[PDB]
């Protein structure tokens, strides 16, 4: 088995910056090393075959150098649509092996989130469950703090959140925090608050509703 | 153009065999030696190469997966399939079919199909509306969406108005709930003017349970009494 080491694991860069990724093989594989781009939820996409040749359709801003054991992938000017995870793969001898992967994130100026809150639907209340959804749309950076408050009582341990990936155009994130309770607990309280803390906010922002 | 679509069950019970079939359309499986192969990817992990079969039927398999992997070709149907027996939880991953062709390798991949290895049975989702309202608007635009809750296994796919709506749509990655099942939300940003006049329907599809559900999303109708004009 041929081991492939990739460095770094994570990096943040701005639009137009020059990006450099390192892939290291345990032994000489000459110019048999391909580069793939995999965006989240999509299959990987072939960028570079041989060690420096550009696959048809791939923009010229991608370039790869190296031969033997040490290889480098380089994007001349990073575009917002270039956000993905890049894997190197040796194509010399079986078994075929891939690198550890390198996540390329995009740096941009602060963007404040717009906060929306959704009360549980009537259809869900007939099933005996109540979910309150809090939505943060188009913001940066990814780091955010969502704190629920029920009748001004700080909730904890009963909520989940998931974040989208960077928007291919404006490089912002979106986040949904879902607070789920039994219909009994939801009926037994009045106020439901969603407290958002973010770098784009001068002071915490709270969206709340109370008929519950 | 050459395309690769994949299929097969997305849930196998442990210590049982995996059946997957990749169908090649827009091309032939007969071009000397193309090296039709299979590659799997655990969620949040990297890529692992399984093996390949080519025109003659000779096969090279990854060592750890030897004796458990068997790949074959059906030239009269333009198909090649993969079989993996005695499956454990560590085989739950997205499986891709791809062709390694001519220079380099892996010029064309498939859509990818996820296989969850569980003793549990398939549960279809419950689709609840995320209705837009006054507290669901912040300025010129308002937000609405669909909550797809308590389903297993992955994946589900959400589309708004049979794909007619794409600008402003955000479908979130699913999450493990504290009790077993998956759940995600799909939302869309719209101008607050188009609330009372434009129709919003999310189309949820869960192939593992063969369940399709459309759900109209209408503005919130509060029923702690108001006054209504005829």
């Amino acid at each position: 088995d041929i081991q492939m080491t990739q460095s770094p694991s994570s990096l943040s860069a701005s639009v137009g910056d020059r990006v450099t990724i390192t892939c290291r093989a345990s032994q000489s594989i000459s110019s048999y090393l391909n580069w793939y781009q995999q965006k989240p939820g999509k299959a990987p996409k072939l960028l570079i075959y041989a060690a420096s040749s550009l696959q048809s359709g791939v923009p010229s801003r991608f370039s790869g150098s190296g031969s033997g054991t040490d290889f480098t992938l380089t994007i001349s000017s990073l575009q917002p649509e270039d956000f993905a995870t890049y894997y190197c793969q040796q194509s010399y001898s079986t078994p075929l092996t891939f690198g550890g992967g390198t996540k390329v994130e995009i740096k941009r100026t602060v963007a404040a989130p717009s906060v929306f809150i959704f009360p549980p639907s009537d259809e869900q209340l007939k099933s005996g469950t109540a979910s309150v959804v809090c939505l943060l749309n188009n913001f940066y950076p990814r780091e955010a703090k969502v704190q629920w408050k029920v009748d001004n009582a700080l909730q904890s341990g009963n909520s989940q959140e998931s974040v989208t990936e960077q928007d291919s155009k404006d490089s912002t994130y979106s986040l949904s925090s879902t607070l789920t309770l039994s219909k009994a607990d939801y009926e037994k309280h009045k106020l439901y608050a969603c407290e958002v803390t973010h770098q784009g906010l001068s002071s915490p922002v709270t969206k709340s509703f109370n008929r519950g | 153009q050459v395309q690769l679509q994949e299929s097969g069950p997305g849930l196998v019970k442990p210590s049982e065999t995996l059946s997957l079939t990749c169908t090649v359309s827009g091309g032939s499986v007969s071009s000397g030696s193309y090296y039709w192969s299979w590659i799997r990817q655990p969620p949040g992990k990297g890529l692992e190469w399984i093996g390949y079969i080519y025109y003659s039927g000779s096969t090279n398999y990854n060592p750890s997966l030897k004796s458990r992997v068997t790949i074959s070709v059906d030239t009269s149907k333009n198909q090649f399939s993969l079989k993996l027996s005695s499956v454990t939880a560590a085989d739950t991953a997205v499986y891709y079919c791809a062709r390694e062709g001519k220079n380099g390798a892996f010029d064309i991949w498939g859509q990818g199909t996820m296989v969850t290895v569980s003793s549990a049975s398939t549960k279809g989702p419950s689709v609840f509306p995320l209705a837009p309202s006054s507290k669901s608007t912040s300025g010129g635009t308002a937000a609405l969406g669909c909550l797809v809750k308590d389903y297993f296994p992955e994946p589900v796919t959400v589309s708004w108005n049979s794909g007619a709506l794409t600008s402003g749509v955000h479908t979130f990655p699913a999450v493990l709930q504290s009790s077993g099942l998956y759940s995600l939300s799909s939302v869309v940003t719209v101008p607050s003017s188009s609330l009372g006049t434009q129709t919003y329907i999310c189309n949820v599809n869960h192939k593992p349970s063969n369940t399709k559900v459309d759900k109209k999303v209408e503005p919130k109708s509060c029923d702690k009494t108001s006054h209504h004009h005829h």
